[PDB]
RNA sequence: UUUGCUCCACACAAUAUAGAUGGAUACGAAUAAGGCGUCCUUGUGGCGUCGCUGAACCAUAGCAGGCUAGCAACGGUGCACUUGGCGGAAAGGCCUUGGGUGCUUGCUGGCGAAUUGCAAUGUCAUUUUGCGUGGGGAUAAAUCAUUUGUAUACGACUUAGA
RNA sequence: GAACUGGCGAUGCGGGAUGAACCGAACGUAGAGUUAAGGUGCCGGAAUACACGCUCAUCAGACACCACAAAAGGUGUUAGU
């Protein structure tokens, strides 16, 4: 339905979002995921830190350089979870994976575009209230990501600029709604209301 | 030969007197009355192609006068029925196309 | 499955030494007539010296609920076999009909004690005609005056894979 | 000063609460909750809309902001009488929820000629609104 | 106008397959807009064209077409089964494809 | 090194496409809470309204969209300019001033369309390269060989030499 | 090391990821339809179906053959006598 779909990754569950997105890429939809530092994983922070340490133990014994690579950024953690669900070793899998780019924060190509959510992977809609969850940015900076604060500063600046945008947009839409209400109850308005618009 | 005789009218959208297949049209609910048109003249022998020999090959590169005044007779009887309800001339002149978000299994024509 | 209640009346086959046997009757919750008659013969082989080859079934009739739109409280007495022994339990269910009450009973026993249909014996089920004879708190909770409660955290399942606004869980 | 809380009220389930059947055989009609079975299911009745008196899971209905007076366990004659007395059907019809439902089914029931007509009328309305968008 | 589309867009998902054996004779098509077999029953018997391009001009055009039709519904989510004169080349998994409105019943 | 190199405009060829066929349509935060409007003493404030999905909103008529006439407004939109800003996370985009020019389906008219013969994607997109024009722009280095020894199995490295 | 039967050896096919023996079913070459055993988040064809409960593990658990865990305990939590 869309050329590119921009997904705001905030408040989403990692596995459910990855299983949605992998099927979208295999069907041929182009997906870009922004704000990867705000993904959520169900479970305690200590459980997921222990899980990452169990993953971090695994390496090739005779040469660590050819072993499993333990990527530390939240976007690369999401990429790992998604590459697990795409059959990446085939040409179809590579062609699917080249339709995806995942980012921490919202870069300047996508800060002026529209962000969507996936309601079947949202934490507030999936988890029972009371279950504990993690933040992927906190887990990733606990296991070695170096750029948690610069992303926070850039996101603060971007949010200031976006609020400055939204004030003007709200004023303009209030003018347009006022003019539409005053130009209603004419004959064309009543004919459109009879016809359903 | 199980075909439908149709016309534009030719003054409205430039579609002449023609025959079409019933499986390649959509019957809309919009209805006009065609009583007062003498269509019994047309038949399967009225439309003949005059088939071409295999020798005549078009390397690089007209109309029946009987066909053109038959069209002029019928369309002036159709447009008098068109002028009764408003916006039919504009509706017949405009083309049909599917927009984004149009589901043909839910659309009523 | 979705249960129905049947009365099954049967007897022994008549002999010359004793014609007209005593016509025993039982109430069975079962999915259909075949399972109902099988459970009837199962419990009569547990009770009297008879079996299906030596007896016959004179009647089977579905008993549907007399007031299927009255909300009742039922007390249910149950035997079940655990992994180590056999126990008796009494559970009470607030529900609108007997077959639905025993359906939720079978689900409740399978959920909370891992007891299967082959392990559960239904001793009896009876409507509790008077309040304050209700003895369980989980059903006595719903018998209070002007009962009302909210439903927090509404989750609306979507048809599209993409939503264009952040959803709200107000109800 | 005085103490301030955010109240955060929402749509209690009790007797006399009007609900809209979301899915099932009724699927879009109104009913009134007659009694509460347990936490997850209630006994409802919808006698004006033709909904039979039944027990139903609370996930198959949506609670509306409408309430009227009933005693608990009321039979369908009393339910219909109190429904007509409180007159909640046009009170539902006056809401923007029901107007949205009616708009959706009207747009579904439009034909191609009517779609052409609303396109022409929307062009005329857009002309006069964008003409109004030049003086303020 | 600006739109001239008289078809419905669809995606070529895969072949008919088990867990480890595929069957190229039957293709699986996701028609957009439909999410149930009851709505997918409208599209049975409709023609499908896969339209692609090539470098070499054959008979006046550099655009080649593969024709087929919808045969039955597939699953619970509005995917349909489609058969073509020559089977789809399997590099078109995820490629767009056109479902025409003829042969019409309306 | 016989007129080479780069950029700009179109002219023709070739080359392919992981797959245009109306529009990726921009707050943030919370979810046992919010959004919008309005008012005030500007707050963790009062009052009203909305949600219950984008089934939306915008756009959408004309030879794949022609040639003309008029009315009403002083709007809407495209193109090449032009003034002023803002944007460095991967800015390469967003906003704005002024005039020009084209269209206007906001409303009413006049002419054209056939024959692709009862369907045949019935061809309208963008990706790279070459060769021509005619209009600008600029006039280098690296390697081998010689040499060095802070280096060295050989390659490699570090030096020097108009 | 024996008894009865069914198999593998001599046998491919669908399932159990993988495997001689297990489950289903035995095989000419093709087309259409329906299924078995097994499954339907993604890999992966098929409901992020519906319904009632239970469980939060600083080594959870996840399916017969089958790829292990016991005695003894716990105001963890649930249901009972």
């Amino acid at each position: 339905v869309e050329p590119v779909v921009v997904i705001d990754g905030k408040g989403h569950l990692v596995g459910r979002l990855a299983s949605v997105v992998a099927k979208q890429l295999l069907n041929g939809q182009k997906i870009v995921v922004v704000r990867a530092e705000e993904l959520n994983i169900s479970g305690e922070f200590f459980r997921n830190k222990l899980k990452y340490h169990d993953f971090l133990r695994k390496a090739t014994a005779f040469n660590k350089t050819r072993g499993p690579f333990h990527f530390r950024a939240p976007s690369r953690i999401f990429y790992k979870a998604l590459r697990g669900m795409v059959s990446h070793k085939t040409a179809r899998g590579k062609a699917a994976l080249e339709r995806l780019k995942v980012f921490e924060g919202i870069p300047p190509p996508y800060d002026k575009k529209k962000r969507v959510v996936v309601p079947q992977a949202l934490r507030v809609l999936r988890l029972k209230p009371g279950r504990k969850y993690t933040t992927l940015g906190k887990l990733s900076t606990s296991v070695g990501w170096k750029y948690e604060d610069v992303v926070a500063k850039l996101e603060a600046k971007r949010k200031v600029s976006s609020a400055e945008y939204y004030a003007k947009k709200r004023a303009f839409t209030k003018k347009v709604a006022s003019a539409n209400a005053t130009a209603a109850e004419s004959d064309v308005a009543k004919q459109l209301a009879a016809l359903g618009y | 030969d199980n075909t439908l005789l149709v016309t534009g009218p030719f003054k409205v959208n430039g579609v002449p007197l023609r025959r079409v297949n019933a499986r390649y049209v959509i019957a809309t609910s919009t209805k006009v009355s065609v009583e007062g048109v003498n269509v019994e003249k047309f038949n399967v022998e009225y439309f003949a192609k005059e088939k071409l020999t295999k020798k005549e090959k078009k390397e690089a590169n007209e109309i029946k006068t009987e066909r053109v005044e038959d069209q002029k007779v019928v369309d002036k009887a159709l447009l008098a029925e068109i002028k009764k309800t408003p916006l039919l001339k504009q509706y017949l002149s405009a083309s049909f196309s599917l927009k984004n978000g149009d589901k043909p299994h839910l659309l009523k024509f | 499955a979705h249960f129905k209640e049947y009365q099954v009346i049967g007897r022994r086959l008549p002999t010359e030494s004793v014609p007209e046997p005593k016509l025993f009757r039982m109430r069975i919750f079962a999915s259909n007539e075949v399972i109902a008659k099988s459970r009837y013969w199962y419990f009569l082989q547990k009770l009297h010296k008879v079996k299906k080859a030596s007896g016959e079934i004179v009647s089977i009739n579905q008993i549907n609920e007399a007031h299927p739109t009255k909300v009742k409280n039922f007390g249910v007495w149950v035997r079940y076999d655990s992994r180590s022994g056999t126990h008796n339990m009494y559970k009470e269910i607030r529900d609108v009909s007997r077959v639905a009450a025993v359906e939720t009973l079978y689900q409740d026993m399978a959920a909370r004690h891992r007891a299967r249909f082959r392990s559960i014996h239904i001793l009896k089920v009876a409507e509790i005609e008077k309040t304050a004879d209700v003895k369980r708190q989980y059903v006595k909770q719903f018998l209070t005056k002007d009962l009302k409660f909210p439903l927090p955290h509404r989750v609306q399942k979507s048809t599209k894979t993409f939503s264009y606004k952040r959803p709200s869980t107000f109800y | 000063t005085d103490s301030i809380v955010k109240a955060s009220n929402w749509r209690l389930v009790e007797v006399g609460r009007v609900v809209l059947i979301k899915k099932g055989q009724s699927a879009g009609k109104l009913a009134a909750i007659v009694e509460i079975i347990d936490q997850k299911k209630v006994l409802i009745d919808g006698p004006k809309a033709g909904v039979p008196r039944q027990a139903i899971n609370l996930g198959q209905v949506v609670l509306t902001p409408l309430t009227f007076a009933l005693p608990r366990g009321a039979r369908t004659a009393t339910v219909s009488k109190k429904w007509a007395a409180a007159a909640v059907c046009e009170k539902w019809a006056a809401s923007s929820w029901a107007k949205k439902i009616a708009q959706r089914e009207r747009r579904a029931a439009l034909t191609d000629f009517e779609r052409f007509q609303v396109m022409v009328l929307r062009k005329q309305k857009r002309y006069t609104v964008k003409k109004a968008l030049a003086k303020a | 106008a600006e739109s001239h589309r008289l078809y419905v867009k669809g995606k070529h998902l895969s072949y008919q397959r088990s867990k480890r054996v595929n069957n190229p004779n039957v293709s699986l098509i996701k028609i957009e807009g439909v999410a149930t077999p009851q709505d997918a029953q409208f599209y049975l018997g409709k023609r499908i064209a896969y339209v692609y391009r090539a470098s070499k001009e054959v008979r006046g055009s550099k655009i080649r077409v593969m024709w087929g039709k919808v045969t039955r519904t597939h699953g619970n989510s509005g995917v349909v089964r489609a058969t073509f004169r020559n089977n789809l080349p399997a590099k078109t998994f995820g490629a767009s494809v056109r479902i025409f409105l003829y042969p019409s019943n309306i």
